[PDB]
C-alpha cells in the first residue's frame, strides 16, 4: 500500500464472548472503583462503574 | 402505629423477609427493611424510561434526558 | 414515610384478629398452622338443600369472608367441596363441582388478587365424622378454602 | 475453506470475512461441501467438491 | 401576573398528569392484552420491522408536470435483535412532580390583586390541562403508528412481498487457553435484512368467503 | 458580592452589586446592576429613620 | 443545622460497629469450624487456587451480533505457597474507633432547635446503621466467594479437569565457606502452575446412586 491508500478495506471477525466482571457481580464481589446504589422494592443489589 | 398491636407485640425486624415479627407467631402487616416485597405500581421522577435526568446546569429552561429525547413537562412553560 | 409505604396497603392486624374471632364466634371453622390457613364453611347455612341455589343472606357471609381474604397477600387458593352420600356417585360429584364453581366465581369477581383459583369437589369420599345420621345438616358435608400466605 | 467471490454467503456460516472497496468478498470459514448464496435477491445452492 | 400564569400552567400540567397516570394505571390488564408484542416476534427473537402504506398519492411538480402513484410502500425502521419484548410503559407514561415554589414578586396586595392572581391561575390551569391533553394524544398516535407498521409487515410477509430475514449460526467446540475456557461457543449472525422484492411473478393474492 | 452607597439624604439607599459568580466551573462574570424595591416599586430601604 | 445529623451518623456507625464486633466475637467456635482452611490446604503448604463457573451465558455484542456459551470457567487468583492458613479475621472483623469530638458550636437554645436536633440526629443515626450493615454484607459476600472458588477447584481436580501443581526439589549436602555452614540444602520450586485442560478424552463423567 502506498501513501495515498485511502480505500483500506474493512476488517472484522469474531464478536466478544462476554464481559467477565459479571462473575464477580453474580457472586457478590462488587467490581473495583464502583459506587454503591440504592434499590427499593425487592431483594436485589446494584452497582455502577463505567456508565453501565 | 402498632404493627403488632392488640397481640403479643414486637419481637424484632427480620431482614430476611424484611418484616417485623409479632410475639404471637405471625409476620406483621408492616415492613422494616427496604429490601422487602412491596406492591409498587406508581412512581415519581422526570425523564423516566430513558437515560434519566442529565444533571448539567443548563443555560435555558430546556431539560433533556440522556437518550436525547426531551421532556416539555419537565421543562418550564414559556 | 413520604415515599416509602410503611405497611401493606389495606390491611391491619387488629382488624384481622377481630374478624377472625368474629368468624370463630359465628362457628365457621378457621384454622392456622404455619403459613397455611384453612377455612371451613358448613353447607346448610350456605346453600339450598342438596341443590346449587343461594339464600339471599349468604351473600353477606361471602362479603365479609372476601373482605377478610383481601387482608393477606396470596398466591394460590384451593376450593374443595364435600357432600353427603345421597343417590349416586356422579350426582353428588357434580353437585360439589357446581357449588365450588359458584363460590369460586363470586370470589374471583370479588377483590382477592389470587394468581390461581383451583376448584374441585369430591362428593362423599373422605369424611371427618363417622356419625353420618344427618343429611345436609350433618357436618361431614361442607366446603373448604385452603391457601398459603407467601412472604 | 478460503473462498473469494462477489456473492454473499447466508446459510452455512462463516468466521472471518473481508469485503474490499471494489466489491470483492473473501471468506475464511469452517469446512463444508454445500453452500447457499443469493445473487442480489435470488437464492441458489453452491455444490463444491473436495 | 406572570408568576400566576407560570404556576398555573405548572400546577395544571402536574395535576392533569397525576389524573391521567392514575386512570392509565387503573386500566392496566386490557392495555397489555391489546399491545402484546411477544406474540409477534420471529423465531430468533428478531423484532419484525416497521413498514408504512400509502394509497393514491399525487405530486404536482409544477405546471406541465404531474406524477401519480397508486400505491407506495416505505420501510421505516430496520428489523433487529431484542433481548426483551418492549411494552407500552416507555411509550405511554408521562413524568410528574408537584412544583411547590412560590416566590412572591407581583404582590397580592388588595382583594383585586388577590382575585386577579386567582383568575390568572385559573387560565394557567386551563392552559396546563390542554397542554397535557395534547401531549397524551401525540403519544398515543405514536404507539398506534408503530404497532400498525408491525402488523402491516406481518400481513405483507403473508402476502409474499417481503423477504424473511436469514440467519446463520456457527459452532465452536471447547475454546480458549488454559486460563479461561468456554465449553461450547455458538455465534448467531444474520445476513439478509428483510426487504421488498420488485418482481412481478412471485405475488400472491388472497380471497376469503 | 458588593457594597452599598451613601446618599446625600437618608430617605433611601442603593446597593452596589457587581461580583456575580455562577459555581461549578471556574468562572465569575463581572455584571454590575442596581436595586429596586420588590413588591413596592421603589428605591429605598426598609428601616427606621428617626 | 446539618452538623448534628452528620455527627449522629458517625455515632450510629460506631455503635452499630461495636455491637457487631461484640456479637461476631461471642459467636466464635462454629465460625472457624465452618471456615476451615488447613483441612483444605494442599500437599506442600500450597494455598490452592480459586475458580469461577458461569452457566448459560448470552452476550449481545452490538446490533446484530450474539454469542451463546454454555459454561465458562475462569481462574481468579493464581495459587502460591503459604506459611499459615488464612482466617476469617482478615475478612470479617470491622474496624472500631470511638468518636470523641462533638463540635460544641451549634448547641441548641430553643425548643424548635431541640426538635430539629432530635429529628436530624435520628435520621443520621439510621443512615449510619444501614451503612455499617452494607459493609458487613459486602465482607461476607467476598469471603463466601473466596471459599466457593477454592472448593470448586477441589472438585474440578476431582473431576479431572485441571492440572495439579507440579513441584521439583533439589537436594545438597553441606555448603558454604569455613565460617558459615548449612548442614542441608532443600530448594523447593514449582514449575507448572495448575491450569485447565482443553482436550476431550480426559473428561471424567460423574454419577451418583
Amino acid at each position: 500500500y502506498g501513501p495515498n491508500a485511502k480505500s483500506m478495506p474493512t476488517e472484522e471477525g469474531i464478536p466478544p464472548s462476554a464481559n467477565d466482571l459479571l462473575l464477580h457481580v453474580l457472586e457478590g464481589v462488587p467490581p473495583p472503583g464502583s459506587r454503591r446504589l440504592v434499590v427499593s422494592g425487592g431483594d436485589a443489589r446494584a452497582w455502577l462503574s463505567n456508565e453501565k | 402505629d402498632g404493627c403488632c398491636s392488640k397481640m403479643g407485640g414486637i419481637n424484632y425486624c427480620d431482614s430476611s423477609a424484611g418484616r417485623l415479627v409479632c410475639n404471637n407467631g405471625f409476620y406483621s402487616t408492616c415492613y422494616c427493611t427496604r429490601h422487602a416485597v412491596m406492591d409498587l405500581q406508581f412512581l415519581m421522577g422526570c425523564c423516566l424510561w430513558h437515560g434519566g435526568v442529565y444533571p448539567q446546569l443548563n443555560s435555558s429552561g430546556l431539560v433533556v434526558c440522556n437518550d436525547g429525547y426531551v421532556s416539555e413537562e419537565c421543562s418550564l412553560q414559556k | 414515610v413520604p415515599k416509602l409505604p410503611c405497611r401493606v396497603d389495606g390491611a391491619c392486624d387488629a382488624t384481622i384478629i377481630k374478624m377472625m374471632t368474629d368468624l370463630n364466634k359465628k362457628g365457621i371453622k378457621v384454622a392456622s398452622v404455619g403459613q397455611n390457613y384453612l377455612i371451613s364453611i358448613p353447607a346448610s347455612a350456605l346453600f339450598a338443600d342438596q341443590s346449587p341455589r343461594l339464600n339471599w343472606a349468604s351473600y353477606s357471609l361471602l362479603n365479609e369472608i372476601a373482605a377478610f381474604l383481601k387482608q393477606f397477600r396470596k398466591i394460590a387458593i384451593t376450593v374443595t367441596s364435600y357432600s353427603s352420600k345421597y343417590v349416586s356417585v356422579k350426582r353428588e360429584r357434580a353437585l360439589t363441582l357446581a357449588r365450588s364453581r359458584v363460590v369460586s366465581e363470586y370470589l374471583w369477581s370479588q377483590g382477592v388478587d389470587s394468581r390461581i383459583i383451583f376448584t374441585q369437589g369430591l362428593g362423599s369420599d373422605k369424611p371427618i365424622t363417622s356419625y353420618t345420621l344427618g343429611g345436609d345438616r350433618s357436618p361431614n358435608a361442607r366446603v373448604e378454602i385452603t391457601f398459603r400466605r407467601a412472604v | 475453506m478460503y473462498v473469494r467471490t462477489n456473492l454473499t454467503i447466508l446459510s452455512p456460516g462463516w468466521l472471518a470475512s473481508m469485503t474490499s472497496a471494489d466489491g470483492t468478498h473473501a471468506y475464511e470459514m469452517q469446512k463444508s461441501p454445500v453452500l447457499l448464496v443469493s445473487w442480489h435477491g435470488k437464492v441458489m445452492q453452491l455444490k463444491v467438491e473436495g | 401576573k406572570e408568576t400566576a400564569l407560570s404556576v398555573g400552567a405548572q400546577a395544571g400540567l402536574a395535576w392533569r398528569a397525576k389524573i391521567i397516570d392514575e386512570q392509565l394505571n387503573k386500566q392496566a390488564r386490557n392495555l397489555d392484552a391489546i399491545y402484546d408484542f411477544n406474540s409477534l416476534v420471529l423465531e430468533h427473537n428478531i423484532l419484525p420491522p416497521v413498514l408504512l402504506e400509502g394509497r393514491n398519492t399525487l405530486n404536482l411538480a409544477d405546471a406541465q408536470s404531474i406524477r401519480i402513484s397508486d400505491r407506495t410502500y416505505k420501510v421505516a425502521k430496520q428489523a433487529h435483535f431484542i433481548t426483551t419484548p418492549p411494552t407500552w410503559r416507555q411509550y405511554l407514561w408521562m413524568d410528574y412532580v408537584k412544583p411547590e415554589a412560590p416566590n412572591v414578586t407581583l404582590l397580592p396586595k388588595t382583594k383585586a390583586e388577590k382575585e386577579i392572581w386567582c383568575i390568572y391561575t385559573e387560565r394557567g390551569w386551563k392552559n396546563g390541562i390542554d397542554q397535557a391533553n395534547t401531549i397524551l394524544e401525540e403519544n398515543i398516535a405514536r404507539i398506534k403508528e408503530d404497532f400498525g407498521g408491525m402488523i402491516l409487515y406481518r400481513k405483507l410477509l403473508a402476502m409474499n412481498m417481503v423477504s424473511p430475514p436469514y440467519v446463520s449460526h456457527t459452532d465452536l467446540g471447547v475454546t480458549g487457553d488454559g486460563s479461561e475456557i468456554h465449553i461450547d461457543d455458538r455465534v448467531l449472525r444474520i445476513t439478509a435484512l428483510p426487504e421488498l422484492n420488485v418482481n412481478s411473478a412471485e405475488w400472491r393474492a388472497a380471497v376469503a368467503k | 458580592i458588593g457594597s452599598f452607597n451613601l446618599p446625600s439624604n437618608a430617605d433611601k439607599m442603593v446597593i452596589t452589586f457587581n461580583t456575580m459568580s455562577i459555581p461549578g466551573a471556574e468562572k465569575t462574570i463581572s455584571i454590575s446592576a442596581y436595586a429596586i424595591d420588590p413588591n413596592t416599586a421603589r428605591t429605598a430601604l426598609a428601616s427606621r429613620t428617626n
